[PDB]
């Protein structure tokens, strides 16, 4: 269950 | 290092950080219904969450939290930040809000949409507010970067701490910036004050109209007018309303 | 005019004369019997709070409509604030009443919004904020919320929040006055007044989601509220 | 509306 956002804060 | 930036510096990085502004997917070939006006302004915030997520990482201090803490601020900001962007592009635009260069609406043109118009009339206050006030540029910046720190801020072991009191030395710096600002365009000592206390009063506003604006998004989620994207249906089940 | 003409001490002076007083509530908790205690006590704090905003230099200045609206949008704040300032040196606490002095960790929703209480009465508590500051943010509190609300576009409403914000900017330079006589230097004074301005922001965010607990709890009609509170809480769904 | 009005002139 991992965040859109907590990914997107990676890119 | 947010901490050893000057003012002017600070200023500078923040200014060099603004997104663009992006246009609606209007189609000037139908009327709006509810549905297809509320799907253009969430179609519009889809695509604007993602330069906002890069505009954060360039806020000074924001790369330095944790990822955690760093998607915490942003799902406790990001409706005020979208928000405030909306207030600023439509000051010199009375009785209209500039959701996007193609589509600029009045309050008349909010009621097609059930509950909206309230939340227009809060828009249409606010930047009335800023015009008034003559905000600048700069101004608006410093104000929509504070949104971003201070907005979850007291939501946040001691390491937790050490992230709360880094995040306070920030937002005094930006305080700084402020009064910086103030004081290179002329404003008297007690001008300064006067006027620092002006601008934050309109962040209480600002939390005030995403409060509201969350509600009403909710409830446009929950009668089935529009569907929303993962993300935008991520940022706001953070706010857990019913 | 009494208030523009007013020195810095004296609006102190007058803000903590104004002051309301510290009421008491009404053996184990129900969920039924702990929100009846608190809805019992903000009603009888209301009838206070009126009191003290007539008190409030600038206040009766204003239109019967005007103070209304101020009330209507301000009040859950004020509550707030009052309830956060009297918890301070409680930790973990929040001080309703000398009598009912709760924990965070039984009422479906409150939980979120008592952990937001004790992050603010956290934050006051780490500012050492002093009862002469709180004073100025609770009358802030009551002055600006509803400010940008008011409707009408005529010349008899610009003129009216016109004197509301000379009325803001006169309790600007009272809180500003407290931090210069307390020592802090100019930088300390404008960044303490924004830490404190900051936290309007998060007492705002408080009573929004209070409101919403407390329209529910309408709805859902088992906790008894007063003709009162209804008429208060009527008028956020509006 | 009106309790609020009466509280406010008594
Ligand atoms: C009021 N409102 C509701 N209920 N849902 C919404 N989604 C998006 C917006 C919005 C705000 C500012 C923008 O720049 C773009 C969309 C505004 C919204
Ligand atoms: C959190 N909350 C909700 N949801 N409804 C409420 N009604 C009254 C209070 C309250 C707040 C401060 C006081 O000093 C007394 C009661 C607090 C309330």
């Amino acid at each position: 269950k991992h965040k859109i956002l907590h990914r997107l804060l990676q890119d | 290092l947010a901490l050893s930036l000057t003012a002017d510096q600070m200023v500078s990085a923040l200014l060099d950080a603004e997104p663009p502004i992006l246009y609606s997917e209007y189609d000037p070939t139908r009327p709006f219904s509810e549905a297809s006006m509320m799907g253009l302004l969430t179609n519009l915030a889809d695509r604007e969450l993602v330069h906002m997520i890069n505009w954060a990482k360039r806020v000074p201090g924001f790369v330095d939290l944790t990822l955690h803490d760093q998607v915490h601020l942003l799902e406790c900001a990001w409706l005020e930040i979208l928000m405030i962007g909306l207030v600023w592009r439509s000051m010199e635009h009375p009785g209209k809000l500039l959701f996007a260069p193609n589509l600029l609406l009045d309050r008349n043109q909010g009621k097609c949409v059930e509950g909206m118009v309230e939340i227009f009339d809060m828009l249409l206050a606010t930047s009335s507010r800023f015009r008034m006030m003559n905000l600048q540029g700069e101004e608006f910046v410093c104000l929509k970067s504070i949104i971003l720190l201070n907005s979850g801020v007291y939501t946040f072991t001691l390491k937790s701490l050490e992230e709360k009191d880094h995040i306070h030395r920030v937002l005094d710096k930006i305080t700084d910036t402020l009064i910086h600002l103030m004081a290179k365009a002329g404003l008297t000592l007690q001008q300064q004050h006067q006027r620092l206390a002006q601008l934050l009063l309109i962040l209480s506003h600002i939390r005030h109209m995403s409060n509201k604006g969350m509600e009403h998004l909710y409830s446009m989620k929950c009668k089935n007018v529009v569907p929303l994207s993962d993300l935008l249906l991520e940022m706001l089940d953070a706010h857990r309303l019913h």
